[PDB]
RNA sequence: AGACCAAUGCCAUGUACGUCGCACUCGGAAGAC
């Protein structure tokens, strides 16, 4: 369990962290609320930072060295969370900007203000 | 008694390389010995390269900082350099 | 311009190259004269 691949969403209201093999086998996750960020406060980036190293240290003692990091969706934490990766010790090899960008789609909700 | 050069707590060394930033730094990381203050801060702007490696390198390294850490919610995030003084 | 010029114990003599870069986010309620 050398190399593994840790995807974060960042959206307005949260930011998940979750590692998994390049099989696709998950190994460990985190999250905002799984710390006990309950409010609006899931949002600041000062939480998906917490988030980053705590799958971190859910990640090492399984022994895996090399990452790299898919983001998706747009959010305060697309800059915290990817460099506390290598502030908690870790190397993440590349940075991968896919998120769902449907040519046309589904048609999407209503406005917010009507 | 040390009165006579006077002591910041903040560093400015937008665009400089990487010479010219150890010399200004080790300076700038050595006035405060005889008049010590908790931390420092230092920011740049960006630039075209990883200098922060080496510069925390040094900073880990320096003989009057008893440690260099992050920064918090109030420090541009856990990206900025912080030298933790004695 | 035009006199005289016979000779220089042994070794090894170097060093010498393959150069560049620092870091900040989007927003409650409020009636009437």
């Amino acid at each position: 369990i050398e190399s593994g691949i840790a995807h974060i969403r960042s959206t307005f209201n949260n930011t998940i962290v979750t590692i998994t093999d390049t099989h696709g086998n998950a190994i460990s996750w985190s999250s905002a609320g799984a710390l006990g960020f309950r409010g609006s406060r899931k949002s600041t980036p000062f939480a998906a930072q917490m988030a980053a190293e705590t799958a971190a240290k859910g990640s090492i003692e399984h022994g895996l060295k090399t990452l790299e990091v898919t983001v998706k969706g747009p959010g305060s934490g697309r800059e915290a969370a990817i460099r506390a990766l290598q502030a908690a010790g870790l190397e993440v090899t590349a940075i991968r900007d896919v998120t769902p960008v449907p040519h046309n789609g589904c048609r999407p909700p209503k406005r917010r203000r009507v | 008694k040390g009165k006579d050069y006077h002591v910041s707590l903040e560093l400015d060394l937008r665009g400089e390389r990487y010479e010219n930033a150890l010399s200004r730094v080790e300076k700038y990381l050595d006035d405060a010995v005889l008049a010590g203050y908790p931390r420092v801060s230092i920011i740049h702007g960006k630039g075209t390269g990883a200098l922060r490696k080496g510069v925390q390198d040094l900073l880990k390294n320096h003989r009057s900082v008893k440690s260099s850490r992050f920064g918090e919610a109030g420090e541009g995030g856990s990206g900025v350099t912080v030298v933790e003084l004695k």
